[PDB]
DNA sequence: GGCCGCTTGACAAAAGTGTTAAATTGTGCTATACT
DNA sequence: AGCACAATTTAACACTTTTGTCAAGCGGCC
């Protein structure tokens, strides 16, 4: 179990990464901005669906009761988001947030 | 004569001869006793990142008893550095204090070049939660830069790679960070899905522009490898790289005169000798000549002398080779040098005549016969007039020129430089240290802070402990600010101080942030 | 010189049993 | 300590180790910079060897 | 050195009080509102690179020149430090 | 709110359960068969036991949680400790313990009555009898007396260390008495020392709570840290940490004791099983006395327990204060080249892309380049080699934005500075030559920490003060620095060394004879006089002060004027004789600044040469320039300063140093004197010893003669030819360095101490006899081990200097102090009773811009009191000193001011740098260290005297002196050659041994009594029999002698401001209302207890004397101190009592995180400066 | 009349409760040898 | 050097059920 700390012995660290935290809010702000071209009946849908509002990973079932309409079309907006949003990525560099 | 064999740098020759060498990478045998092939070290490997080679020197048959040189040697003769024509003189200031001047001539012929190797090692841990394995389909890393020079995992041998590339892309099921809230969107938006292995690879270190010589897979299942328990697949690759010669580095011959390459002016300029051969290296005094006096110039005078006369004199310590010994040698060298000129179709130059008017009164050369002799004695203890390829007129004054010895120390510049930003980090220590991509580092000596505060610098001083380093929760403020907008940095929030208060809190000691009001007793540490 | 001696002097000062 | 990384920078470097010789190590003649009184212990000596 | 730096010391009673004014101004000279500079005519500090003539992104230099036009003011004045936002408010 | 003061001291055991609350117990297992992290005991995440399914209740809101198994939205995944503090409890409840109690008899012995055995009971090995029932043997008692068996002889009773906790209230109720009945012990001498220490320790408990909770009953370590995960890389694996294992020997021991005690456990078994628990306490605190290695019984590395690591020596206190870790900088090699002389720098063109990446990204966002900031982070990583457009936008960012270049190691204020990054090519970082003289290092691959300030409030705070074109011209010490360093001097020296080539001495009838005839042969343009002038009549350079001398520089360019100063008549402003060479110099500095009018009356002509005077030209120019123009000079002397030497060249040939043709026979006479002293032995004359030193002196003199002959041979003939002198005179050469080469220097001394017999046959040109080098090496050994030994002790002494003077800052405005100091204009010489001119070099830098204590009348105008006597007034007083009007120039030194927390306003005459009075904010406390922060490397530690007086340590032989001024009294005998001193009163007996026993007479105040030739008796006796009169001055005079021996530029009050710190502490005698008769109150602070109370009580004192290291252990604060070699007693005394840290202190702010009380953050510079005219006009009505 | 949108039904995939199988402690205690 | 018994305890895995998602059908609107 190592000689504890022979001869501040060994550095190594990667938990409260500074850049990760700076880019954490950044990647978040980028989304807050990347969601400006979205509609409530789509953005919020993704918010509650992909657990974003806070942490609740509610599904289409819980997102359909409060959103008047039911499943499908609220699901056809989910896909609409994957496309209408993706169509705004191939022309706008932003695929550099995965490696984080 | 023994430093080449005793050090076993090179090889040897047993009994008779008759080599019939095939050369290449495996010296043949000798008709002495049996048939034994002498395999070269094949560039081998160094412990200082140098890698020595051993080129042969024979064919058909020969014996006496050298046989193939070694690292830095030539015909059983120890050759560490490299000797080149130099000239003592100041030039615009590209040799102040004790710096050194270099020409482009050396680079054109790659005169000064070396080799540096470095061994890598990527072990595939087995944290049980998720074993690691080397694959060529790293998640999210789906690109050409991979499949092109990676494949099957390890990089192909003989593939030139630069810094910021993959070498041993190992996959680990180690799931430390589950999917993030708003991150699940950018993951579904695109055509890709999620992940469960992460990139996690080797990634070339901050400096490596060469090629691979060969790899080596050392995984378990082999009882012939004493490895760390629980470890599997210990990739080990060797990356090479040519050194060439940029700017800087230490020359320092064999006397003490050490310096650094300032600027390498391409041919054009530099003192042009009255027959071509532009001064390759300029060694201006200052530093050790007058102060820590030495005897290196005694090589220059006998350098060009051995150049023209075509010889490499041997000067044993405390024996032979004295001032008068240079006289006899200089005589032959002169008549041979001026000989060509005088017979080439000319003799004595105007610009080479005014220089004598200097020594004349200067008491250097004795007045008497034509410039012929004045240029002779000026060669015995000095050199020819010499000119300047940049300006246009010759350097008014007797300048010395000759071949001495210009070595090169291990300490260079490339692997002796560093640069970073907020990228570095060393959790628990609360300071920039470590990194799987950049091993940056920088210390602020104690004798440095006092000087910084000596000035009116109070915000710059504090800054060194405000955002950067200390305040981890503050490191973002600045870097996050500038990137977004102007704004002035935070008031400062020390990180180590919180650790100091804690470490010092291990005991009764209660580091209270007593406010100026006294009775309130301020305290900043409640997770804000 | 260890503190074990202090106890070694207190443990080897009282007789055992007949 | 003594078992320093064989400086294989060059032939002359590896040979200077077997003759390098020192006074620092398991003995009490170590301690760099200071060490009671070693000022007149590292100075020259009447040994042309 | 700085174009007319010595002239900056003469005014301020201290070399340290000068620096503060230099930045204190730069804080509300480029970041607050780039349109708060007294030097607007032909005295407007500008750069001349390969492209053309533009205003240097650095405002610390403007202060040294801005605190030489005879204008501005320094020292203990206006206790309300929250009033600076009011004056800056009118400047959008 | 805002951070301010700080509190500490002990904390009752109940308070320990406050910060920690609970969450502890269980073994210290760091893992399990599975799940390496959790262990539900050691570093268990507070309320985290696999699936506690709770704890999240305490949290109000913020986010969800409770995920049953695995883990919820707790800290384990995020916010785990967050590097914050997290106390445990360690439970504990055994007998007792001990918080180390330091090693200065604290928390015990002082508050009690037992020493050298107080541990015998505190370690459970005795019995602190604390009961009264009438004994038998020898009456009862109340302390330790029952050493085993005794306590059982009667069979209260306490044999364990638990009694320490019992003496809590027992000493609390008696505390009031321990401060009364204890102090009741008046003088009587001897014991009056303990009552002082006992009262100081009990004075703490006398107020502000603080109970004797020293008897720990439950420790509380830390868990968040120590826990390093797997670390592969290179060729290794595995990992861990300390603080855990070394801690396991505490909890487990406490538990096992709870298992033994609960069951059947006889006394003996518990007494030893308990003492190990407290041993574990000290083990977790500091490993000493015995130690605790690993892998027992095998010896290996000592376990790290705070000692030397964390809260102790260099480990977490020396590295966090200053030597932290900058998160914005880099390193590289060094280079030199005509950049622009200041205002610019080198800095790579590749790495700079990272240092200035932030703002550079935002710039591209609007410059079309990058679409967003994020994308700008993925275009420069894979080394795609951009080199396109980006290099341009980078310029806008690097426009007027300076960078801080540092040098390692650091020395004095001239160790940082700042320039403007001018990306060149390659990677090598180059700088201006001159700047090197400030770092002291030869270009040979050295590096320079390139720091970079972010905040804009740091940029202006830098380039305005740290710019090399400001804080480098006139440094501290005393003399300038920006002056043209080496090389440059030789570039102007090679044209002013006379052209006299010896032509003879002819004559012409006004230039009509030897003008054309001599032009053919003999007599050129040297001597020869005609009418009045000489050969000057040849090329009359006309022109005028219109556009420089045309005919002059014009003729030189062609094949006419040989230049290099060949004597020529110009027109400039008058018919002179100056050659076109010097004309160039005056022309370079002319167009540089403005009109030769200034340089004309400044630059000399009688003795040009451009020798070691270039430091006086630029220096004198400052008075009529002021940076803006001054900088231009160092720039003009640059271009030409190197070009002139370039388009000329001067090599050092082996013959360049022509051997003295008139030297050979000199050694003959010297050797012909050998037999002279040799044959004296065969005749039996002159002892073998007398012969020894007899021959030594012989060669010691001839060497100077030979050197003179050489220096002479190199003066007359062979002028510019010999370069060995061109640098020796004034450029970059040493005089004694010449006598080595062409000389013969061989007067080397044996390794131990005895100049060899026959010298060395130097004459390098001729190889030594193989013996000469081996003989000369013996001396060439100390010349390297001494300089390198300047990091052993001397290097660890400068810290003491920076620690002392720390809170010294120039503030306020006009304090008003009567008493003044009178600097001596003439000093005495021990050799002969006669004052000297002090060589002037001491008076100058000693009065350079000061504060005339009073009006100074001396031929002509008077030097008004409080007048800043610049360099001019200095020379005026020195030259007028020879007259006989002034002997002691009145002045005000930092030693006279009732302010220990702050320096003084206008008292520290001139800020020795900007050639003007000091500015409010100049932390002279640190500058004082910058002064002494240089000679260190230039010393001789191999003996050490400068530190001797500092710590006030009694010097060698003590140098006994006359404590009183009596009379002659000089009696001699056999071995009692002692001398006494008395007068109509008492006579003291000075057992003067056998040495410097001079006569002298008529009493003597202190002097030396005769034996004390140098290093008078430790200041302790001085101040003891004199006072703060000679103490504060004796240092400024003696201490400098060690500096004057090497000719130091520093002096003035730089060393006179650090003395006030060692002499600002006073003692107590019959105080007023204030407790502690002994005490150790400071100066000013004590004056306050006698200032406000004066309007009522007498509070007399005595000027105490403390060393340099003692002025740290006991200070007004605590954050300082420690460091040195006592980071154990400090925190002790510092604790216990209130000892509230001050507020005004550089460190206090840097450490805590506050802003600097000095610099631009001073209390004198925190007002407003924003008012764009209309702003003030608007608010005028808006109010 | 056709197209689009919304709602419901069916299918597929992943949890709470149950069920059982594998490990630690104590103690027992064993056990053997020496006094 | 250690095995067992018991006892009891700890750990995990699998089931049947439930929940979520997708496709199809129906209704309404254009
Ligand atoms: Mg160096
Ligand atoms: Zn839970
Ligand atoms: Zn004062």
């Amino acid at each position: 179990v190592s000689l504890e700390t022979p001869i501040d012995f060994i550095p190594d660290e990667n938990l409260p990464s500074p850049v990760e935290a700076a880019a954490q809010s950044l990647l978040s702000e980028e989304l807050e901005k990347a969601l400006s071209k979205l509609s409530e009946r789509e953005a919020m849908v993704l918010k509650l669906r992909k657990g974003l509002i806070d942490g609740r990973e509610h599904t289409l079932e819980e997102v359909g009761a409060y959103f008047g309409v039911t499943r499908e079309r609220i699901r056809q907006i989910e896909n609409k988001a994957l496309r209408k949003l993706k169509y705004h990525e191939s022309r706008t560099r932003k695929l550099r947030d995965f490696l984080e | 004569e023994r430093v080449v064999r005793d050090s076993l740098a090179a090889l040897y020759a047993e009994e008779d001869g008759e080599v019939v060498k095939v050369d290449g990478t495996r010296i043949a045998v000798r008709y002495e006793d049996g048939r034994l092939v002498h395999p070269l070290r094949r560039y081998a490997r160094s412990n200082q990142g140098t890698a020595f080679d051993q080129r042969p020197r024979v064919r058909v048959g020969q014996r006496v008893d050298l046989l193939a040189d070694g690292p830095a040697s030539e015909e059983g003769f120890l050759a560490l550095g490299q000797n080149v024509l130099v000239a003592i003189m100041p030039f615009d200031g590209y040799n102040f204090e004790d710096a050194i001047v270099i020409s482009e001539e050396l680079l054109k012929r790659d005169f000064y070049t070396s080799i540096h190797i470095e061994r890598y090692e990527i072990e595939a841990r087995d944290t049980k939660l998720g074993p690691e394995r080397i694959t060529r389909d790293i998640p999210h890393l789906s690109e050409a830069a991979l499949r092109d020079l990676d494949e099957e995992g390890i990089v192909r041998i003989g593939a030139e790679v630069k810094p910021g590339d993959i070498l041993v892309g190992r996959t680990s099921f180690k799931g430390e960070q589950e999917p993030s809230p708003e991150e699940r969107l950018l993951r579904s938006i695109f055509g890709e899905k999620a992940r469960d292995v992460k990139d996690t690879s080797l990634r070339v270190p901050p400096g490596e522009g060469g090629i691979v010589v060969g790899r080596l897979r050392l995984r378990r299942g082999d009882p012939g490898v004493e490895l760390k328990p629980g470890v599997r697949e210990v990739v080990r690759v060797f990356v090479a790289q040519k050194r060439k010669l940029q700017v800087g580095d230490k020359l320092a011959n064999r006397h003490g005169n050490k310096g650094v390459v300032a600027k390498i002016l391409p041919v054009e300029d530099m003192p042009h000798l009255p027959d071509g051969t532009p001064v390759d290296v300029i060694l201006n005094p200052l530093g050790v000549p007058s102060r820590m006096n030495l005897g290196q110039i005694l090589e220059t005078h006998l350098g060009l002398a051995g150049y023209f006369l075509g010889q490499r004199y041997i000067s044993p310590v405390f024996d032979g080779a004295t001032e008068p010994e240079i006289k006899e040698l200089l005589a032959e060298a002169f008549n041979l040098y001026f000989g060509k000129r005088q017979g080439e179709g000319f003799g004595v130059d105007k610009r080479e005549k005014e220089v004598l008017a200097r020594a004349e009164k200067l008491g250097l050369v004795s007045p008497g016969k034509s410039p012929e002799e004045q240029l002779k004695e000026l060669f015995d203890l000095g050199k020819v007039v010499l000119y300047d390829g940049r300006t246009g007129e010759p350097f008014e004054g007797p300048i010395v020129v000759g071949q001495m010895f210009i070595m090169k120390l291990y300490h260079m510049v490339e692997d002796k430089m560093h640069a970073r930003s907020t990228g570095p980090y060393s959790l628990i220590t609360q300071q920039p240290l470590g990194g799987k991509a950049q091993f940056g580092g920088q210390r602020f000596g104690e004798m440095e802070v006092w000087a910084l505060e000596a000035y009116g610098a109070a915000h710059t001083l504090q800054e060194m402990l405000t955002i950067k380093s200390d305040d981890i929760e503050g490191r973002n403020a600045a870097y996050q600010a500038i990137i977004k907008g102007e704004d002035v940095p935070e008031p400062s929030v020390p990180e180590s101080f919180r650790v100091l208060v804690k470490e010092l809190q291990a005991l009764a000691l209660d580091v209270q942030t007593l406010d100026e009001k006294d009775n309130p007793v301020d305290i900043f540490e409640g997770l804000a | 010189s260890d503190p074990v001696r202090q106890y070694l002097h207190e443990i080897g000062q009282v007789p055992l049993l007949t | 300590q003594l078992s320093q990384f064989k400086d294989e920078t060059n032939p002359l470097s590896s040979l200077r180790h077997k003759r390098r010789i020192s006074a620092l190590g398991p003995g009490g003649l170590t301690r760099e910079r200071a060490g009671f009184d070693v000022r007149d212990v590292h100075r020259t000596h009447y040994g042309r060897i | 050195a700085e174009p007319g730096i010595d002239k900056l010391f003469g005014m301020v009673d201290s070399k340290y009080r000068l620096t503060v004014v230099v930045a204190k101004r730069a804080q509300q000279l480029l970041r607050h509102r780039f349109k708060n500079t007294v030097l607007e005519p032909e005295e407007r500090p500008k750069m001349r690179t390969l492209e053309g003539l533009y205003d240097d992104p650095n405002a610390v230099t403007w202060a040294m020149k801005e605190l030489l036009t005879g204008r501005l003011f320094f020292g203990e004045n206006l206790v309300p430090e929250d009033r600076l936002q009011k004056e800056m408010e009118r400047l959008y | 709110k805002e951070v301010r003061k700080v509190r500490i001291a002990l904390a009752s055991p109940e308070k320990i359960r406050s910060w920690s609350y609970g969450e502890v117990e269980k073994p210290e297992t760091i893992n399990y068969r599975t799940l390496k992290p959790e262990r539900d005991g050691l570093f268990d995440e507070r309320i985290f036991g696999p699936i506690k399914d709770y704890e999240c209740a305490c949290g109000k809101y913020k986010r969800q949680r409770f995920e049953g198994k695995v883990c919820e939205r707790c800290g384990v995944e995020v916010t785990r400790s967050i590097v914050r503090r997290y106390r445990m409890g360690h439970i504990e409840l055994a007998t007792p313990a001990a918080h180390i109690w330091f090693v200065k008899d604290v928390p015990s012995k002082i508050g009690t009555l037992l020493d050298l055995s107080a541990t015998e009971l505190e370690q459970v090995l005795y019995f602190n009898k604390y009961i009264v029932l009438d004994p038998k043997g020898a009456v009862l008692d109340g302390v330790p007396v029952e050493k085993r068996q005794l306590l059982t002889d009667e069979e209260d009773a306490r044999m364990g260390a638990e009694a320490i906790q019992e003496l809590l209230k027992e000493l609390d109720l008696e505390k009031l008495e321990r401060e009364l009945l204890e102090e009741m012990k008046h003088p009587s001498r001897a014991r009056r020392a303990k009552a002082r220490k006992r009262l100081e320790v009990v004075r703490a408990f006398l107020d502000s709570g603080n109970r004797p909770e020293w008897m720990i009953l439950e420790a509380v370590p830390v868990l968040p840290p120590d826990l390093r995960p797997m670390v592969q890389v290179d060729g290794g694996r595995f990992a861990t940490s300390d603080l855990n294992d070394l801690y396991r020997r505490l909890i487990n021991r406490n538990n096992r004791l709870k298992k033994l005690l609960a069951q059947g456990a006889p006394e003996i078994i518990i007494r030893n099983e308990k003492r190990m628990l407290q041993e574990a306490v000290d083990a977790v605190i500091d490993n000493g006395r015995r130690g605790s290695p690993v892998t027992n019984p095998g010896s290996e590395r000592p376990l790290r327990s705070l000692t030397d690591i964390l809260s102790g020596k260099q480990g977490r206190f020396r590295q966090n204060l200053l030597g932290k870790r900058v998160d914005y900088s880099g390193r590289s090699v060094i280079v030199v080249g005509p950049q622009l002389k200041l205002h610019q720098c080198g800095l790579p063109k590749r790495m700079a892309l990272e240092l200035f990446k932030p703002f550079l990204l935002k710039k591209m966002e609007e410059k079309a380049f990058a679409p967003n900031v994020k994308a700008a982070r993925r275009m420069l990583e894979r080394q795609r080699d951009i080199k396109d457009e980006v290099w341009d936008a980078l310029e806008e960012v690097i426009h007027g934005k300076v960078v801080l270049l540092n040098r390692a190691p650091t020395l004095h204020r001239l160790g940082i500075q700042a320039f403007q990054p001018v990306l060149v090519e390659g990677q090598s970082i180059q700088l201006h030559p001159l700047v090197c003289e400030a770092f002291n290092a030869d270009f040979d691959g050295d590096q320079m920490a390139v720091h970079v300030p972010l905040s804009s409030f740091a940029q202006a705070e830098a380039r305005i003060q740290m710019l090399s074109a400001h804080n480098l011209l006139s440094p501290a010490s005393g003399e300038p620095l920006a002056k043209p360093s080496r090389d440059i001097i030789l570039g102007l020296y090679y044209i002013t060394q006379v052209r006299k080539e010896k032509k003879g001495a002819g004559m012409a009838f006004a230039t009509p004879e030897e003008a054309l005839a001599a032009y053919e042969r003999g007599e050129v343009a040297l001597n020869a006089p005609i009418v009045v002038a000489g050969r000057e009549t040849s090329v009359g350079r006309l022109k005028f002060v219109f556009a420089n001398p045309d005919e002059a520089l014009l003729a030189v360019a062609h094949g006419l004027l040989d230049l290099q100063d060949v004597v020529t008549v110009r027109y400039l402003g008058r018919r002179l004789e100056t050659s076109p060479g010097r004309i160039l110099f005056a022309r370079i500095v002319g167009e540089a600044v403005g009109d030769e009018k200034v340089a004309q009356e400044l630059i000399q002509m009688d003795v040009p040469q451009e020798k070691n005077s270039l430091k006086d030209l630029v220096y004198q120019a400052f008075l009529r320039l002021g940076m803006e123009k001054t900088a231009r000079l160092l720039d003009a002397l640059k271009y030409y300063g190197f070009t002139l030497s370039t388009t000329s060249g001067i090599t050092i040939g082996i013959d360049d140093a022509v051997i003295p043709e008139e030297k050979q026979r000199y050694l003959e006479e010297a050797d012909r004197k050998l037999r002279q002293i040799e044959q004296a032995y065969e005749m039996g004359f002159l002892t073998d010893r007398e012969r020894y030193d007899q021959v030594i002196q012989l060669w010691t003199e001839t060497t100077e003669k030979v050197t003179q002959a050489v220096f002479k041979n190199f003066e007359e003939n062979y002028p510019f030819n010999p370069l060995y002198v061109m640098a020796q005179s004034g450029a970059r050469g040493n005089p004694q360095q010449i006598r080595q080469l062409c000389g013969m220097r061989g007067l080397m001394q044996k390794p131990s101490g005895e100049t060899f017999e026959v010298p060395v046959r130097s004459s390098f040109r001729e190889g030594l006899t193989v013996l000469e080098y081996f003989i000369s090496s013996h001396g060439a050994r100390k010349g390297g081990a001494d300089t390198a030994l300047r990091t052993a002790d001397s290097g660890y002494l400068t810290r003491k200097l920076v620690d002392v003077a720390h809170e010294i800052v120039v503030r306020e405005a006009d304090c008003g102090t009567t008493n003044y100091i009178s600097v001596p204009l003439f000093q005495m010489d021990e050799v002969t009773r006669t004052l000297r001119l002090r060589k002037r070099s001491d008076i100058e830098s000693g009065l350079y811009g000061r504060v005339l204590a009073r009006e100074v009348e001396a031929l002509g105008r008077r030097l008004e009191e409080g007048r800043y006597l610049s360099l001019e007034d200095v020379h005026f007083l020195i030259k007028a000193a020879e007259a006989g009007e002034v002997r002691e120039v009145p002045v005000r030194s930092p030693l006279t001011c009732q302010t220990r927390y702050g320096v003084c306003q206008k008292c520290y005459g001139y800020d020795l740098s900007m050639a003007r009075p000091v500015s409010i904010g100049e932390a002279v406390g640190v500058v004082a260290a910058e002064s002494i922060g240089e000679p260190g490397t230039q010393l001789t530690m191999r003996t050490p005297r400068v530190i001797e007086l500092f710590e006030a340590r009694r010097p060698k032989a003590k140098a006994v002196i006359s404590e009183i001024d009596g009379v002659v009294r000089i009696e001699e005998g056999e071995d009692r050659l002692s001398v006494f001193v008395e007068s109509e009163g008492f006579s003291k007996e000075y057992k003067l041994p056998k040495d410097a026993r001079l006569l002298v007479k008529d009493g003597d105040y202190v002097e030396a009594g005769q034996p004390l030739t140098r290093g008078a008796i430790d200041p302790h006796q001085l101040l003891e029999a004199k006072g703060p009169e000679a103490v504060e001055r004796y240092l400024v005079d003696e201490i400098q002698k060690v500096y004057r021996a090497q000719g130091v530029k520093l002096h003035d009050k730089h060393i006179e401001i650090v003395v006030r710190q060692m002499l600002k502490y006073v003692e107590v005698t019959d105080p007023g209302d204030s407790r502690l008769l002994e005490g150790q109150v400071l100066e000013k602070w004590d004056v306050e207890a006698l200032n406000e109370r004066l309007i009522a009580v007498p509070v007399a004192w005595k000027p105490l004397l403390m060393g340099v290291t003692k002025s740290a252990l006991s200070t007004k604060s605590w954050l300082s101190a420690a460091s040195f070699q006592n980071t154990t007693h400090v925190l002790t005394e510092a604790a216990i009592a209130g000892k509230k840290d001050e507020l005004i202190g550089l460190k206090e702010n840097v450490i805590l995180g506050r802003l600097i009380p000095a610099g631009t953050g001073s209390d004198f510079v925190r007002f407003t400066q924003v008012v764009d005219q209309r702003t003030l006009k608007a608010i005028e009505e808006a109010r």
